[PDB]
């Protein structure tokens, strides 16, 4: 599924702002 | 709607007046009291402290001049102290004082306990419809009150979307905010979030938060982004491919509103046409919507954090707790002099 996929993915957690 | 020109037109006028005239230096390090790290970035740290005479908690968000200047980020910074401290509305987190020393830049806003919308999105796992459309439709009145002053925000996310205690929205984190008539360049926001017209280094405009709008409003409904991946490459790849998927519990009408927004063409974007915001507002989706109750916060929250005392840090992660130096000569005085 999707949401497993996600879960196990490496950005779960909160996401840094970019800037370049 | 009447009384909406009206008072973005009442907003326009007390908002340019404290964009000609900044306040500055409206407090001090010593009246505070440093407690605790509520949420760690690049520039330095956002503190909860308390007002010594007041007895107020406040989050103080520090900024380590140097980092700022090695990130090249001095006049994005001129810009959040700038436009935060002008600006006022019920969801937008509110700047009480500004202040810098001789190494660091520090902004005091009012202290938001019920955490990260991130927090308690990742936890629930997902926002049924209602919930999202709730929290949506704070934004929505929040873009339009911002587009109207020209300011574009450019970071929208659940990271800086803080909950308070009546369970509404405040947005924090203005560091890539900019008031700015017609187009700007800047590679600047959050990779999951970011338009194709950014990333494709086109130039644009205030289209590409209400873009940013479209993939919230599915991370909030789906539980996971539109486009996720591993590396911020791939995800820019799906975001500049135009393909998006909806979860099968996603509502006809959700759906037609997503891909409105997630609209790779700025000629068919939502919130980029003529009607401008109203086609948004006025959506099928929406239509449960009171805008008027909204803004007034009259409606009923769907959720409200636990609250348990004045300065509670339970709905917040915790950080590692560093020192806090104040240098005996004056770091990059130069630069950040209008601060
Ligand atoms: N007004 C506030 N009340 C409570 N907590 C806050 C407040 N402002 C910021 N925080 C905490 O600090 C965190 C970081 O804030 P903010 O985004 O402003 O910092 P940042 O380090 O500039 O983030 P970014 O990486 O997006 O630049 C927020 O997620 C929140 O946890
Ligand atoms: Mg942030
Ligand atoms: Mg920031």
């Amino acid at each position: 599924t999707t949401y497993a996929d996600f879960i196990a993915s490496g950005r779960t957690g909160r996401r840094a702002s970019i800037h370049d | 709607q009447e009384s909406v020109k009206e008072f973005l037109a009442k907003a326009k006028e007390d908002f340019l007046k404290k964009w000609e005239t900044p306040s500055q230096n409206t407090a001090q390090l010593d009246q505070f009291d440093r407690i605790k790290t509520l949420g760690t970035g690049s520039f330095g740290r956002v503190m909860l402290v308390k007002h010594k005479e007041s007895g107020n908690h406040y989050a103080m968000k520090i900024l380590d001049k140097q980092k700022v200047v090695k990130l090249k980020q001095i006049e994005h910074t001129l810009n959040e102290k700038r436009i935060l401290q002008a600006v006022n509305f019920p969801f937008l987190v509110k700047l009480e004082f500004s202040f810098k020393d001789n190494s660091n830049l520090y902004m005091v806003m009012e202290y938001v306990a019920g955490g990260e919308m991130f927090s308690h999105l990742r936890r629930i796992g997902r926002f049924s419809e209602p919930h999202a459309r709730f929290y949506a439709a704070q934004i929505v009145l929040t873009f339009e009150y911002l587009h109207s002053l020209d300011l574009i925000y450019r970071d929208l996310k659940p990271e800086n979307l803080l909950i308070d205690q009546q369970g509404y929205i405040q947005v924090t984190d203005f560091g890539f905010a900019k008031r700015v008539k017609g187009r700007t360049w800047t590679l600047c926001g959050t990779p999951e979030y970011l338009a194709p017209e950014i990333i494709l280094s086109k130039g644009y405009n205030k289209a590409v938060d209400w873009w940013a709008l479209g993939v919230l409003i599915y991370e909030m409904a789906a539980g996971y982004p539109p486009f996720f991946a591993d590396q911020p490459i791939q995800i820019y790849e799906k975001i500049v491919s135009g393909k998006v998927r909806f979860p099968s519990h996603f509502s006809s009408d959700l759906k037609d509103l997503l891909r409105n927004l997630l609209q790779v063409d700025l000629t068919k974007r939502f919130g980029n046409l003529k009607n401008g915001v109203n086609d948004i507002k006025n959506h099928k989706w929406f239509a449960t919507t009171d805008w008027i109750a909204i803004y007034q916060r009259k409606v009923e929250a769907p959720f409200i954090p636990k609250f348990k005392g004045p300065g509670d840090t339970s709905n917040f992660d915790d950080y590692e707790e560093e020192e806090i130096r104040v240098s005996i000569n004056e770091k990059c005085g130069k630069e950040f002099t209008e601060f």
